[PDB]
RNA sequence: UAAAUUAUGGUCAAUUGUUAGUAUUCAUAUUAAUUUUUUUAAAUGUUUUAUCAUUUUAUAAAGGUUUAUUUUUGAAAGAUUUUUUGUAUAAAAUUUUAGGAAUAGUUAAUAAUAAUUUAUAAUUUUGAUUAGAUUGUUUUGUUAAUGCUAUUAGAUGGGUGUGGAAAAAUAAAAAAAA
C-alpha cells in the first residue's frame, strides 16, 4: 500500500492520490500532430476469411 | 457483573464504611470559604497581617429598653451567689 | 486504530488501498464479544459520571446557600452602615 | 484521505478526469492559450475556443458536436445490410441515447444477410443486443438466426449456439431445431406454403 | 474600494425572523434603514396617546394660546405658504389659513348635555390656574408630524418661558381631567405637547390628498426658524368654522 | 398558534375597557439604538434592547412587516439551482394589495426578480389587487408567495436559463442578460466567481422532502 | 448538528448557502410520488367520518377572471367520468408514474385510470383519478363517501386542482390528516347486531402443557460483512429501528 | 481540516476538542522527573498553558521512603511510598458535570486513589477476557432481578437528588402559631 | 446526537462508535448519512482473464478488414457474457430475463438471507437506460415480514450481488400496478405455520461452537500444537 | 489640644572596595552574566474508509509591526422520537528615537447609493505620517531601598472563499473512532 502511495508527492503521506503537473501535459505541445486520417478504401478491403468463404460459397 | 459485584460487596463488613473520597465534594465553590494569607490592599503578605481588623468588611450598627433590666447595681447582691475570688473581681 | 487483519476481504485494485475492511463472520462475532466486555467497563464508568455530577451539584447547593447566608448578612450590614453615614451626613 | 482541502470545492467527487491539477491553473494566461491550442487540436469548431470557468469536463454540446462530426467508417455500403448497420449505429449509438433496440429490429437486421461478412456484422449487432443492451429475445429469434446461418452455408455457428444457448440467451429452442443441428431430423422446418422440407437437399428425400 | 469592505451601516441582523432561517432555508432581503431612520430625521413626534374608548370619540373643544396681531410666526408661515404653493400647488387644500393659527395646549371632548356646567367650571378653574402666570415668551423653530404624517406642525422649543407653560398646563390637566372627570384625550398625569398646526389632512380630504403628507414639501422648512412671540391670552375653544371666521371661543383668560 | 389568539383576545378586551386613563409616555420608554455589541439588531416592536420586566399595553400594529417569497435561479458551478428569496416590506395596516405589489417592487435590490408582472398569492390562491389586507387576514406570520408570468413554463427547457455545462452559449447571447454579466470565459481573478456546489452533493438524486432510497 | 442562529457572514442579496427549494414538476413521475400517499389517507378519512368540501354534486363552475383565485388547492369527488372543460387531456400510461398508486389501489379502491389535465392557457392543472368498484375499506353510514353511488355506476373520480411547478406544500393535502376510527370491528357488539349472542369471552388464560416450538438452529452467515452495524450507526436493517438495538442484522 | 495535515500529532474532531485529563511533564533525566495531572483541551499548542482548563496536581513516579512518619515496625507501612496530589472538587466537577475524557495513565492513578475503578488497559495476563452467551445470562437474570420500584428509587438516589426530607424536618420547618 | 451508541459514554473514543449518529454529522455534507453499503471494489472488479484468447472488437470499429469469423464473433459474445456475470448478477441482468421485466418478483441480495438477517425487495418498476446492466430500479423493501408503505429507488441495483426466484403468481403486466406485499402483522393476520419470525428486536443468536473453539484457541485457553 | 495598661500581639528592611590636595554617581571589589567546556534528548511511514472518490485529523519558514492582534458552537464534548431559542466581530488605558513637519483612495452623514451623493470634513506641535531601532501590559539581575536593568516566543492581505473557526505545504513528542 504505502509503496504505491509513495510515488506521489503528497506532503504528509496521507493516502491521497495527487498527480504532478508536467511542463508538457497535452499532445499538441509535446510535438504530436493531429491524428492521421484513415484511408477508407484500404480498411474496407474484405478480410481473408471472407474471401475464402466466398470461394466455398461459389462451390 | 454488576449484580455479582453488588452482592459480594455488600457481603463484606469492611465496606459500609464512609469513604471521604468517594462520597462527597467538600467545597464546590471556586472561591475559598475564609481568607488565607493573601496580600493586602497595601501589598503586605499574609504573614504580615491578621484578618478581622480595619480592612475587613464593615459590621454596621423616650422610655427604657430590654437591655436596661438585665443590668444591675454592684451595690445590690446579685443573682446566684457564685463564689468569685476577690482578687479576680478586683 | 481500526485493526485490519490479513483475512479481511482483499480488494484487488492498483488505484487504491490493498485491503477493505469487511469481516469474516468469525471476526464479527469476535469483535462483538470483546466489545461486550468493554461495555461492562463503561457501564460503571458513566454510572460514576452521573453520580459525581449529582455529588457536585448537591455540594454546590449547600455551600453556595451558606455563602448567600453570610454574604447577604454582610451586604445588609454595609447598607445599614451607609444609610447611617448619610443620616450623619 | 479525501482531496477536499487539496483542490477547489467544485472539484469534489471528481473521478476519471486526467490530471485534474490542470483545471486548477487554467485561469492563468499561458495555460489558457495552451487550452485554445488544445481545443483547436481536437477540432470541430470555427473559432478559437476555451471551456468555461470551473468546468473540468468538456460541455455536453461540445463533445456531442465532436461525436457527430466524426466520420463513420464503411464509406462503401453495398449490401442493404451495411446500409441498415450504419442506420443502426446512427439510431442506437447516438451520443447519450435514451432509446434502446427491439428484438424486431434485430430480426429485421438479421434477414438482410447474403455474404458471410454480413453474417459477422449481424452477429456483432446481436452481441451488442445481448451483452451491451440487455434485451430479451422472442421464440422466433432462433428461427431467424438459424435460417440466417443457413443462408451463408455456415452451420457451425448454429450448433455452437445450441451447445451453449444460455450465454447467448436463446431462451426457447423448439426441439426439432435442435435435432436439425444434432443431425437427427434431416430437415429443420417445413414451409406450410411449400409443403416442403428445409433445407431443400434434405427435402430431396421428400421430393 | 472607496471605503470599508463591509460598510458599518450595512451590518444588520433581523431578530424578528426565526433562527436558522437565514443560514440555510432562504435569505431575507430588505431596505432596513427606512425603518431604522430615526425620529429626528422623519420628523415624527410622540403625542400623548389616547386610551381606546377615548380614541373612539371626536374631540370637541381645546385649550389654545391665541397668537397676537403682528407676529413673527404668522408672517413667516405666510412666507412658507408662498414658497410651498410655488413648488407644489397640490398643498393648497392641506394648508391651514394664517387666520386660524393658534397654539394648541391640549384637546378635550365635552358631551353636549353637561355643556354649561362644564364650560363654567372649566373657565373658572382655568382662571385660577393662570392667576399668577405673567405673559409667556416662547420660541418657534422646526417642524414635526402627528398621526403618521397627516398633521404638520411648528414645534415649541423648550428654550424659554416654555418651562412655565409646562407647569401651567400640567395644572389644568390635573384639574380639568383630574378633579371634574372630563375626557382629555390622554392621561391627566401626563403632559400634552404644545404645537402650532400648519398643514393637516382630514378624513374626508384623505381620498383626494393621499394618506400621508409627502416629506418632500416641508423637508427644507423642517428646521426653519419662525421666531419669538409673547403670549398673554388663553382660550377654551369649541371648533365651529363659520361662526366668526376664527375658532368659536367659549372661554378666555388674560395673562398679566 | 396560542400566542396569536392570546394576544389578539388580550388586545380586544383591552379595547372594550370603559375605564382606562391612558398610558404615561414617561413610563413607556421607546427603544435604544445604543447598546453593546458591534451588530445592529432589529427586534419586535414589543421588545427592547434593555431588560423590561413589565408587560406593556397591547398596541395595534400600524406597520406590518410582510414577507413575500420569490423563486430565483442561482448559478452554482455545476449548473442552475432553484431557490427562494424573501423580500420584506413594512406595509401600512390598511394598505391595498396593489400598493403591496408597488412597495415590494421598490424594495427588491436584485436584478433577477421583478423583470415581468407578478401576482401575489396565498397557498396558491391569487389575491384581489383591489381589496385590503384586513379582508384576507394577512399578518406577519401569514405565508405569501409571488408568481411570475413565465413561472408555469419553467418545467420546459426554454424559459429555464441554460447552463454552459450542457448548453451552447453563443455570441447571440454572450452580450445579453445574466450570461453577459457572468463572464463565462475564465479571467485571471476568475471574474465574478459564483458559489459552487458539486454534482455528487445530494447523491444521484437531488434534494427532496421525501427520502427516496 | 443544529441550525445556526443568523447569517452575518455573506451578503443577503447574493444568497449563498441555501438548500434548493423543492418544486414539483407535473411532467415527471415525481409528481405522483408526492401526491399519492396523501390521496390514500384522504380517502381513508372519507370512509370513516364526513369532511365538507370533499363531495360535490356537480363540476364546479367559475368565471375566467376568478379562475386562479378560487380553484387552486381544490379537491373534490364526483360520481361519474366527466372531464373538466377547457382542459387538454393527458393519459398517464408511463409505468413509473402508475407505480406510486399501488398501495392506494390494493388496500383502497382499485385505480381504473389516471389523467393529467392541463388548462389551454397552461397555468392550471387537474389530477384526475378514476376508481373502479367498491372500497376495500368498510364504509360508515354517516361517513361522507356513503353519499356516493360509486362506492358501497361502480366507477367514481377524484379531482385535484393545482398550479404547475410549485412546492409540494401548496397542493393542500396536509389538512386531511384528521384521524377517525373505523367502527367495523365493534359493530359486532352493538345492540343493533344479531351476532352479538354468538360471542363468548375468554377471561382466563388456558392451561398450557407445551412450550413454543424452538426456532431452527442458527447458521452463521458465510459471506463477508461490512462490520458491526452498531458501530457503523446503521439501523437494524438499514431499514427501521434504533441503532442501540442491533436485532436481526446477521448475528 | 488542515490542507497539509500536521502528520505527527493527529487527533479526532476539530481543535479545541472535548477537555481530556492528561499526565504531562517536561522530559529530563529519570532521576528528576515529575508529572502534572491537567484538565486541558484535546488539541494542545506549543506551550501547554494556552489550552489549560485546570491544574489537577503533581505526581512523582519515584517510590520514596517515609521519613515524615516515625519508623514503624508495622510491615505494610514500611513499603516505599508513592506521592500524588489530587484536586478532587475540580476533578469531580470536570469529570462529572463537564463530562471529560481520560488518558490511561491518569486513569490508573485515580484508580489507585479510589476515585475510579481500575482502567481498561490494566491487564492481569493470567486471566483471559470472558465469553458470553445470551441464554445463560438470561437464566441468571431471571434468577436474580430486583423489584421495579426498588430499582427506580435506587437510580433516583444515585443519579438525581440524594438529600431528601424526612417527615420530621417538614414538621420542624412549617410555620407556627401567629402566622399559623 | 439523535441516536447514540450506549447513550453518551465517553471512557474511550472507540466507545462511541465509528459514526456518532445515523444522521450526517455536519449539515453541509448530507451524503455522510449512515447507509448499508456494499464492497463495490471486489464486486465490480470483473475477471479480465475470461477475456483471454478471445479477440473482441469495439463498437465503432465497423471496418471490413477489422471484423472476424462468425464463429470467432460467437465465442466473443459468450466470453463477454461470461465476463459480465463473472462476479454475480446485477438486477438489470436478472430482470431482462424475467416476464414483464420481473415486476413483482422478490430480489434478495446474498447476505440478506443468511444469519438472522432477512430482507428482500419486491420490484415495483424498472427504467433501463440504453446500456443494460445499469439503470434505475424501484420497489418495496420487506424486512422480517414488515413492508414499506410506498415504493423506493433500490439502492446498489448496479452492484452484482443479486438473486431472485421466478414465480408466475407474482408476475404483473405493465398495464396493471404492482401491489405492495402485505406486512405480516397488520394486513394479514399473523400465522405461525405460514411465517415464523427469524429474529425480533431484543433477540440475538446463540454462539456457534466453531467460533468459540477458535477464539479460545486464539486467546490461548484451548491449546493448539504445531 | 491629653496622656493610658489589663503591657515584646498583625511573624526579621538593613548597606563590609587601601584610597592619594580639593570639587564631580566613573579604572583595580562582591553578586549576576558572556569568555567556559556533550549527565536529556530523539529516528522516519500519520490513520482509518464504501476505491481512481468520500469521512476523521487548525498557529514554530521568512518579511518588522509602538493610537498595533479583536470574535461565535453550527464541529467535538453531549446524554435525546422530531422541530428551539437570544447573546459575537466593538472599545478604554500603557507606546521608543538629542537637537521636530505636515500627513492622505482619504472624515461624518445619508444607504444593503455614490470610479462626479451631500458637507464650513479627518489626522498633527498635548509631537503626527513617512524613516530608524524593536516580538506589546503576572517571568531577570543588583539592592537595605521609591530605582536602575532584562523577559523569549507566537496572528504578515486578497485572487471558486472549503470549514464550527484559516491557524492550511518539512522541522511531533498531543495516541488520532477494536
Ligand atoms: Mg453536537
Ligand atoms: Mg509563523
Ligand atoms: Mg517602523
Ligand atoms: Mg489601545
Ligand atoms: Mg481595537
Ligand atoms: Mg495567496
Amino acid at each position: 500500500e504505502w509503496l504505491y502511495y509513495k510515488q506521489f508527492k503528497t506532503v504528509d503521506y496521507s493516502y491521497r492520490v495527487i498527480p504532478e503537473l508536467p511542463e508538457k501535459y497535452r499532445p499538441h505541445q509535446s510535438g504530436i500532430d493531429q491524428a492521421p486520417l484513415p484511408d477508407y478504401r484500404e480498411i474496407n478491403k474484405m478480410p481473408q476469411w471472407a474471401e475464402c468463404e466466398e470461394r466455398r460459397q461459389s462451390k | 457483573f454488576r449484580d455479582v459485584e453488588e452482592r459480594r460487596h455488600s457481603r463484606d463488613v469492611v465496606n459500609e464504611l464512609p469513604n471521604p473520597w468517594y462520597d462527597y465534594v467538600a467545597h464546590a465553590l471556586p472561591f475559598p470559604d475564609r481568607d488565607a494569607g493573601y496580600p493586602d490592599e497595601y501589598g503586605d503578605l499574609g504573614q504580615w497581617r491578621a484578618p478581622g481588623g480595619p480592612g475587613s468588611p464593615v459590621r454596621g450598627p423616650r422610655g427604657y429598653t430590654a437591655e436596661w433590666r438585665d443590668l444591675r447595681n454592684p451595690m445590690r447582691p446579685p443573682e446566684f451567689p457564685t463564689p468569685w475570688e476577690r482578687k479576680y473581681r478586683q | 486504530r481500526q485493526i485490519r487483519p490479513y483475512y479481511n476481504l482483499p480488494s484487488k485494485s492498483e488505484h487504491g488501498r490493498k485491503m477493505t475492511g469487511f469481516l469474516t463472520p468469525y471476526r464479527h462475532w469476535m469483535w462483538k464479544q470483546n466489545e461486550l466486555w468493554r461495555n461492562v467497563h463503561e457501564a460503571q464508568f458513566e454510572h460514576l459520571r452521573r453520580v459525581y455530577k449529582r455529588q457536585w451539584l448537591e455540594s454546590f447547593r449547600v455551600n453556595a446557600d451558606e455563602y448567600i447566608y453570610k454574604y447577604n448578612i454582610t451586604k445588609a450590614a454595609q447598607l445599614a452602615q451607609w444609610e447611617c453615614e448619610m443620616k450623619e451626613q | 484521505a479525501s482531496l477536499r482541502y487539496r483542490r477547489p470545492y467544485w472539484m469534489m467527487f471528481l473521478k476519471g478526469v486526467d490530471n485534474w491539477k490542470i483545471y486548477t491553473v487554467i485561469q492563468q494566461p499561458d495555460h489558457q492559450r495552451t487550452e485554445m491550442l488544445y481545443q483547436a487540436w481536437l477540432g470541430g469548431l470555427d473559432r478559437p475556443y476555451t471551456r468555461p470557468k470551473c468546468m473540468a469536463n468538456q460541455p455536453l454540446w461540445l463533445s456531442k458536436k465532436r461525436h457527430m462530426l466524426r466520420k463513420e467508417r464503411l464509406d462503401g455500403p453495398e449490401t442493404p445490410l451495411e446500409k441498415y448497420v450504419l442506420e443502426w449505429h446512427k439510431k442506437f449509438h447516438s451520443f447519450q441515447g435514451t432509446e434502446r433496440p427491439t428484438p424486431d429490429d434485430l430480426h429485421t437486421a438479421l434477414d438482410l444477410v447474403e455474404r458471410p461478412l454480413d453474417l459477422s456484422y449481424a452477429l456483432q449487432l446481436l452481441g451488442q443486443c445481448r451483452n451491451l443492451n440487455n434485451i430479451r429475445f422472442a421464440k422466433e429469434t432462433f428461427l431467424v438466426f438459424l435460417e440466417a446461418c443457413l443462408r451463408v452455408g455456415r452451420r457451425d455457428c448454429a450448433e455452437y449456439a445450441l451447445e451453449h444457448a444460455e450465454p447467448l440467451g436463446f431462451w426457447f429452442i423448439d426441439e426439432d431445431h435442435r435435432r436439425y443441428l444434432q443431425g437427427e431430423q434431416t430437415w429443420y422446418k417445413l414451409s406450410p406454403l411449400d409443403n416442403l422440407y428445409y433445407p431443400v437437399e434434405e427435402n430431396a428425400k421428400l421430393n | 474600494e472607496r471605503g470599508l469592505y463591509f460598510p458599518i451601516n450595512h451590518r444588520i441582523v433581523d431578530h424578528r425572523i426565526a433562527p436558522g432561517v437565514t443560514v440555510e432555508e432562504t435569505d431575507v432581503q430588505s431596505r432596513y434603514r427606512r425603518e431604522l431612520r430615526t425620529n429626528f430625521a422623519t420628523g415624527e413626534t410622540r403625542q400623548t396617546i389616547a386610551p381606546p374608548w377615548s380614541a373612539r370619540e371626536r374631540p370637541t373643544h381645546f385649550f389654545s394660546l391665541r397668537l397676537p396681531s403682528r407676529n413673527s410666526v404668522t408672517l413667516r408661515v405666510k412666507e412658507m405658504h408662498n414658497h410651498l404653493l410655488f413648488s407644489h400647488q397640490q398643498c393648497a387644500p392641506m394648508l391651514v389659513s394664517p387666520t386660524k393659527l393658534h397654539i394648541t395646549l391640549g384637546v378635550m371632548t365635552i358631551p353636549e348635555n353637561s355643556r354649561e356646567e362644564l364650560v363654567k367650571n372649566i373657565q373658572q378653574s382655568m382662571s385660577e390656574t393662570f392667576a399668577c402666570v405673567q405673559p409667556l415668551q416662547l420660541r418657534f423653530r422646526g417642524l414635526g408630524t402627528f398621526d403618521f404624517g397627516r398633521v404638520l406642525f411648528i414645534r415649541v422649543v423648550p428654550e424659554a418661558d416654555f418651562g412655565r407653560l409646562e407647569r401651567a398646563v400640567c395644572d389644568i390637566r390635573r384639574r380639568v381631567g383630574g378633579v371634574l372627570g372630563v375626557d382629555l384625550k390622554g392621561n391627566p398625569h401626563d403632559s400634552y405637547v404644545p404645537h402650532v398646526t400648519v398643514a393637516k389632512i382630514r378624513p374626508n380630504q384623505r381620498q383626494q390628498l393621499g394618506d400621508t403628507i409627502p416629506q418632500s414639501l416641508w423637508a427644507d422648512y423642517q428646521h426653519h426658524d419662525f421666531g419669538d412671540v409673547t403670549l398673554s391670552t388663553v382660550d377654551l375653544c369649541r371648533m365651529k368654522g363659520s361662526p366668526d371666521g376664527y375658532y368659536h371661543t367659549e372661554g378666555a383668560v388674560h395673562l398679566s | 398558534g396560542h400566542y396569536q389568539q392570546e394576544a389578539f383576545e388580550a388586545r380586544k378586551r383591552f379595547e372594550e375597557s370603559t375605564t382606562y386613563p391612558g398610558p404615561i409616555r414617561a413610563a413607556t420608554p421607546g427603544d435604544t439604538r445604543f447598546y453593546s455589541g458591534s451588530l445592529e439588531s432589529i427586534l419586535h416592536d414589543t421588545d427592547r434592547h434593555y431588560w423590561r420586566a413589565v408587560t406593556d399595553d397591547p398596541r395595534v400594529q400600524h406597520l406590518i412587516p410582510l414577507r413575500i417569497r420569490f423563486k430565483i435561479f442561482t448559478w452554482v458551478t455545476s449548473g442552475w439551482e432553484q431557490r427562494m428569496q424573501v423580500v420584506q416590506i413594512m406595509a401600512p395596516k390598511d394598505s391595498t394589495i396593489a400598493q403591496v405589489k408597488d412597495l415590494v417592487i421598490v424594495e427588491n435590490q436584485s436584478p433577477y426578480l421583478c423583470v415581468s408582472s407578478f401576482h401575489l398569492a396565498i397557498d396558491g390562491k391569487e389575491l384581489d389587487p383591489q381589496k385590503t389586507l384586513g379582508e384576507y387576514g394577512i399578518t406577519e406570520q401569514s405565508q405569501i408567495d409571488a408568481i411570475e408570468q413565465n413561472d408555469h413554463l419553467l418545467h420546459r427547457d426554454d424559459e429555464r436559463p441554460r447552463d454552459w455545462t450542457v448548453d451552447e452559449i453563443t455570441a447571440e447571447d454572450v452580450k445579453r442578460s445574466p450570461y453577459k454579466e457572468m463572464e463565462m470565459q475564465p479571467l485571471q481573478n476568475l471574474a465574478p466567481r459564483y458559489e459552487a456546489r458539486p454534482k455528487g452533493y445530494f447523491g444521484r438524486t437531488y434534494y427532496s422532502g421525501m427520502k427516496q432510497s | 448538528s443544529r441550525r445556526f442562529r443568523y447569517n452575518t457572514k455573506f451578503p443577503a442579496l447574493v444568497s449563498y448557502n441555501k438548500l434548493p427549494w423543492e418544486v414539483v414538476n407535473h411532467e415527471t413521475p415525481q409528481f405522483h410520488m408526492h401526491v399519492a400517499p396523501h390521496y390514500e389517507q384522504l380517502l381513508t378519512l372519507a370512509a370513516s367520518s364526513p369532511v365538507p368540501h370533499i363531495i360535490g354534486s356537480k363540476h364546479i363552475d367559475v368565471p375566467r377572471e376568478h379562475r386562479l383565485r378560487l380553484l387552486p388547492g381544490m379537491l373534490y369527488l364526483l360520481d361519474g367520468d366527466t372531464l373538466p372543460g377547457e382542459f387538454t387531456i393527458n393519459r398517464v400510461l408511463d409505468p413509473t408514474a402508475l407505480q406510486y398508486y399501488g398501495r392506494l389501489s390494493s388496500q383502497i379502491v382499485t385505480v381504473e385510470a389516471v389523467r393529467m389535465l392541463v388548462p389551454d392557457d397552461l397555468r392550471l392543472l387537474c389530477n384526475c383519478i378514476t376508481f373502479k368498484g367498491p372500497l376495500h375499506l368498510p364504509v360508515a353510514p354517516y361517513a361522507s363517501l356513503a353519499s356516493l353511488r360509486g362506492a358501497s355506476s361502480n366507477c367514481f373520480t377524484l379531482y385535484h386542482f393545482v398550479r404547475p411547478n410549485r412546492p409540494p406544500k401548496e397542493l393542500q393535502l396536509e389538512k386531511y390528516y384528521i384521524h377517525a376510527p373505523c367502527v367495523a370491528p365493534l359493530s359486532e357488539f352493538a345492540s343493533n347486531s344479531d351476532e352479538r349472542g354468538n360471542w363468548r369471552p375468554r377471561l382466563q388464560a388456558p392451561k398450557r402443557t407445551r412450550r413454543a416450538t424452538p426456532l431452527p438452529a442458527y447458521r452463521p452467515p458465510q459471506s463477508y460483512l461490512m462490520g458491526l452495524a452498531e458501530r457503523l450507526a446503521v439501523v437494524p436493517g438499514g431499514c427501521f429501528g434504533r441503532r442501540s438495538l442491533m436485532w436481526g442484522h446477521w448475528f | 481540516a488542515r490542507a497539509v495535515i500536521k502528520r505527527r500529532s493527529p487527533q479526532l474532531w476539530g481543535a479545541p476538542g472535548a477537555p481530556i485529563i492528561r499526565m504531562r511533564g517536561h522530559h529530563v533525566v529519570w532521576k528528576f522527573q515529575s508529572y502534572d495531572l491537567v484538565v486541558e483541551h484535546t488539541h494542545k499548542r506549543r506551550n501547554s498553558d494556552i489550552r489549560l482548563l485546570h491544574y489537577l496536581g503533581k505526581h512523582c513516579p519515584h517510590p520514596q521512603k517515609s521519613l515524615w512518619s516515625p519508623d514503624t515496625p508495622v510491615a505494610q507501612d514500611r513499603h516505599l511510598f508513592m506521592l500524588t496530589t489530587v484536586d478532587i472538587d475540580a476533578f469531580k466537577y470536570w469529570f462529572g458535570v463537564k463530562r471529560c475524557r481520560l488518558s490511561m495513565k491518569p486513569w490508573a492513578l485515580l484508580a489507585k486513589a479510589g476515585l475510579l475503578p481500575p482502567s481498561l488497559t490494566q491487564n492481569s495476563k493470567i486471566m483471559p477476557k470472558p465469553l458470553f452467551d445470551k441464554e445463560s445470562l438470561m437464566r441468571y437474570y431471571l434468577a436474580n432481578r430486583k423489584d421495579e420500584d426498588v430499582m427506580a428509587r435506587e437510580k433516583y438516589l444515585n443519579y438525581e437528588n440524594s438529600m431528601v426530607k424526612t417527615e420530621e424536618e417538614r414538621a420542624a420547618e412549617r410555620p407556627v402559631a401567629p402566622y399559623l | 446526537r439523535a441516536d447514540p451508541l450506549n447513550g453518551g459514554s465517553s471512557m474511550t473514543l472507540g466507545s462511541k462508535g465509528s459514526k456518532l449518529s445515523p444522521e450526517p454529522h455536519r449539515r453541509r455534507m448530507p451524503w455522510t448519512a449512515a447507509k448499508e453499503y456494499v464492497p463495490g471494489v471486489v464486486l465490480n472488479a470483473r475477471d479480465k482473464m475470461v477475456l483471454d484468447g478471445v479477440q473482441l472488437l469495439d463498437i465503432e470499429s465497423i471496418d471490413r478488414a477489422s471484423q472476424l469469423d462468425p464463429l470467432e464473433v460467437l465465442r466473443a459474445v459468450v466470453a463477454t457474457r461470461e465476463y459480465n456475470i463473472s462476479t454475480g448478477k446485477n438486477i438489470f441482468q436478472l430482470a431482462s430475463q424475467a416476464t414483464y421485466n420481473g415486476r413483482g418478483q422478490r430480489f434478495y441480495r446474498k447476505e440478506w438471507q443468511e444469519g438472522t438477517y432477512d430482507k428482500y425487495v419486491t420490484l415495483s418498476a424498472i427504467d433501463f437506460d440504453r446500456d443494460g446492466n445499469k439503470g434505475t430500479a424501484y420497489g418495496y423493501i420487506t424486512f422480517h415480514g414488515e413492508t414499506t408503505t410506498r415504493p423506493v429507488q433500490v439502492d446498489f441495483a448496479d452492484v452484482p450481488g443479486w438473486y431472485m426466484d421466478f414465480v408466475e403468481e407474482r408476475a404483473v403486466p405493465f398495464t396493471g400496478i404492482v401491489p405492495p406485499p402485505p406486512s405480516i402483522g397488520t394486513d394479514v393476520p399473523v400465522d405461525p405455520h405460514s411465517y415464523r419470525l427469524k429474529a425480533y428486536p431484543y433477540y440475538d443468536a446463540p454462539n456457534p461452537p466453531e467460533f468459540v473453539e477458535r477464539l479460545l484457541k486464539d486467546r490461548g485457553v484451548l491449546p493448539d500444537t504445531p
